[PDB]
């Protein structure tokens, strides 16, 4: 039959030695059996850190540096932290959308108070970056 | 099993110098037969019998840092031993601004005719003039040189 | 000599696999004995096992004035093969620029390598866009061709 | 000399021993002689067929209704002019100063000169719409 | 074996055939028996029938700083020419910008059945502003090819 | 007595003829001997010009038609001469920086004349292009 079937996971079947399986290269890993070849382990160098090493059965696994975030399945990017006035989503930091804000990094963008709701007035309106400040009620003797 | 090979580029990071090639066989992308070799001290590859080679190499370059980055990066071919003038093989791939439109992978492709002997080494020098440097890399896997003979 | 090339039938930017001409009688079109291509599932089989110089290029231009941006990839699928080895075996991404008063109205990529094919082999070309107005590019007809042939 | 005259519709077959075979479908050999015949033009998307492909004959595009043609071939479409252009042979350009089309698919004609009859500019004309002529610039309508 | 690589002449842009170094005492240019330059015509001719791996590159430069603009386009035309082009590659000519990319670069290759006596020209055609400010590198714009059956 | 050995500059160790010696073909050169082959020759035209004619032995040097300036080592890049306001750089054309100026073609910034030192007033402030223009002591009659 296939002799190629028996190489188990950490080793290729070798059509360049006279032996049948050989064991992954230095760098490299074969994560199912029965494989021609071994796969050049990802390497996490720059930005990326190794959370996780390669083995010879094992790809290695990278994160993002401190003050970075991941983006896309299998850290495939890294990304500063969101600062204020935005949040974070699947395709990268975003605006708050209008009527929210955030006022810190790495924060969610949340809907601005609604003063009108407790009967107060706005002194000074929110942005993306900052909450709306209210006032006292529009009666009281600070308006005329 | 005629005279060829495929080197992967062990290279992430973009820093100007020779770039090491991966050559152990048994790795998915790389192929090294015949008599062919590659010195690991000084980076190079040794060619097995003489002719005429098709030698192409490949460079693509992914955007590690979302929104940062922009410049160009260049692969030269370099043999040894050497005519006096000019590099056997340039490519040079632009690195795009960081945009909504702009994509977050650049990729170059050239191939050429070389006349090589048994005992000549093939050398490739990485140059970078960036902005902003950190925020690209070596696509793991996609740069590559090859090389087979064209004379039978 | 064993070798092949096909001419693409596709002409509207959709995911998907492409289609290919495999009459020799048509222009751009060759294959020998050993290499043959199976009209119902759009892939060319190899017969024998050995390593080939594959190569594929993509033109596209637009048809509609004023219109479309993005981007258009390719990517090679090789079957049977394992997902990290043969699902982009051979990829390529090209630019579709806007439309502009530089009036840039085609884009064009092409990218080459050794690849090991195992007998039985079966080639497939998988297209993707990320694109706006997709109606306002097409590919340029002859001009999305994959080929390759055996160096041994 | 191999393949003279092989005739048109036909390619001098490598594969047949050059004998003159017929084109395979969905291509033509409008010429003698040639080797392999030439893949038949497809119009699909913004594109219509007007004149179907044929052994001897390439196919031949025109624009889909809201579209006109604009490449020597047909090798683009482009929407139909609207007002405040004209369609030239390189498309849609805008109506050269003093002249205006208030139509869509329109041509562009020169304002109306309202001194001519002796009267007044009221309101001025643009790409898009004529000038609007007022009353004698000596009438006491302008005082 | 067979196969010829030529380094095109021109610098300038001009529309119209490339003229080609085809002395292989030349870095870069290579002629084997079979294949063979016609001067006055430009054309490279093909002695024995076969499918080559036929291919060409563009390199251009910016020889004046901040000036230049459009694209370049090379065709490889087969004469016996028939009623298309074998080859066709554009590249465009980057406005100049503080980023300053001063060169642009293109290659295709395929495979091109050719017949005994089949002649090859290389044209050139430019639809660019300010073409003074770009050239072709030189030893850079190359046409090349090798048989590959038999 | 390696044979290619015996060729020198100007020729080349033809590997097509048996290691004869051939001169290099037309339009190009060989700076060293004992060479496999020889280099085309560097071209000057369009906006360059021929500084000095290759040979067999040395490759040609370009330089800039009148009106413009080499840039980068070889003359690799023309630039138009700077006029005022600029003054030319390793790097090109390049605005006077803040506080002197240029006022001719092909000219070098100088700083701006300062009106305090002598004790008189700014009546115009200078630019990249233009010197300032003093006027009289502070304290003159001309001031209120
Ligand atoms: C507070 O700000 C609101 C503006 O909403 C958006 O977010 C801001 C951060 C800013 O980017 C702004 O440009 C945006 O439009 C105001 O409501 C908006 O008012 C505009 C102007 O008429 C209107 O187009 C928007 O649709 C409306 N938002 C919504 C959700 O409907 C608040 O009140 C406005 O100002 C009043 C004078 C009056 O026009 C009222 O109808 C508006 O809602 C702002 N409040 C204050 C006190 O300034
Ligand atoms: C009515 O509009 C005419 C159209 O020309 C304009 O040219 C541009 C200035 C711009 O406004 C564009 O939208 C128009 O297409 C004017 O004629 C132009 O006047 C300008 C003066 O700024 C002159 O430089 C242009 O050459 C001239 N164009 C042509 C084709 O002659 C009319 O301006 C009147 O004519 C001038 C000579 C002057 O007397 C001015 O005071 C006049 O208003 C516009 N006239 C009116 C009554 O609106
Ligand atoms: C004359 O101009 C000097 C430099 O001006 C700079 O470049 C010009 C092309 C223009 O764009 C100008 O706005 C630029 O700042 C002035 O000195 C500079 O003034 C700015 C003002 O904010 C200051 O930030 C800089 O540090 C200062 N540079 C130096 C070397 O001192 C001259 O004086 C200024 O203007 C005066 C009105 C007065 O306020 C003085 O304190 C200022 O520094 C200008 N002199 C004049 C106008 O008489």
């Amino acid at each position: 039959q296939d002799p190629c079937s028996n190489c188990p996971a950490g080793t290729f079947c070798d059509n360049n030695r006279n032996q049948i399986c050989s064991p992954c290269p230095p760098n490299s890993f074969s994560s199912a059996g029965g494989q021609r070849t071994c796969d050049i382990c990802r390497q996490c160098k720059g930005v990326f850190r190794t959370r996780k090493e390669c083995s010879s059965t094992s790809n290695a696994e990278c994160d993002c540096t401190p003050g970075f975030h991941c983006l896309g399945a299998g850290c495939s990017m890294c990304e500063q932290d969101c600062k204020q006035g935005q949040e974070l989503t699947k395709k990268g930091c975003k605006d708050c959308c209008f009527g929210t804000f955030n006022d810190q990094k790495r924060g969610i963008c949340r809907p601005w108070t609604n003063c009108s709701l407790d009967g107060k007035s706005v002194l000074v309106n929110g942005t993306k970056e900052r909450d709306v400040v209210c006032g006292p009620s529009p009666e009281n003797l600070y308006f005329q | 099993q005629g005279m060829f090979a495929q080197l992967v580029a062990q290279n992430v990071l973009l820093i100007d110098g020779p770039l090491s090639w991966y050559s152990d066989p048994g790795l998915a992308g790389v192929s090294l037969t015949g008599g062919l070799s590659y010195k690991e001290d000084t980076k190079e590859l040794v060619v097995a019998k003489a002719g005429v080679y098709y030698v192409f190499f490949q460079l693509e370059l992914r955007r590690v840092v979302a929104g940062e980055g922009s410049g160009s990066v260049s692969l030269a071919l370099h043999l040894q031993p050497l005519a006096a003038g000019a590099a056997a093989l340039a490519l040079t791939v632009d690195l795009p601004p960081a945009s909504s439109e702009a994509r977050n992978s650049a990729f170059g492709f050239q191939g050429r005719l070389l006349h090589l002997s048994a005992g000549q080494r093939l050398g490739v020098h990485l140059h970078t003039e960036a902005r902003a440097r950190h925020a690209w890399q070596l696509t793991q896997g996609a740069t590559v040189l090859g090389l087979f003979r064209v004379t039978p």
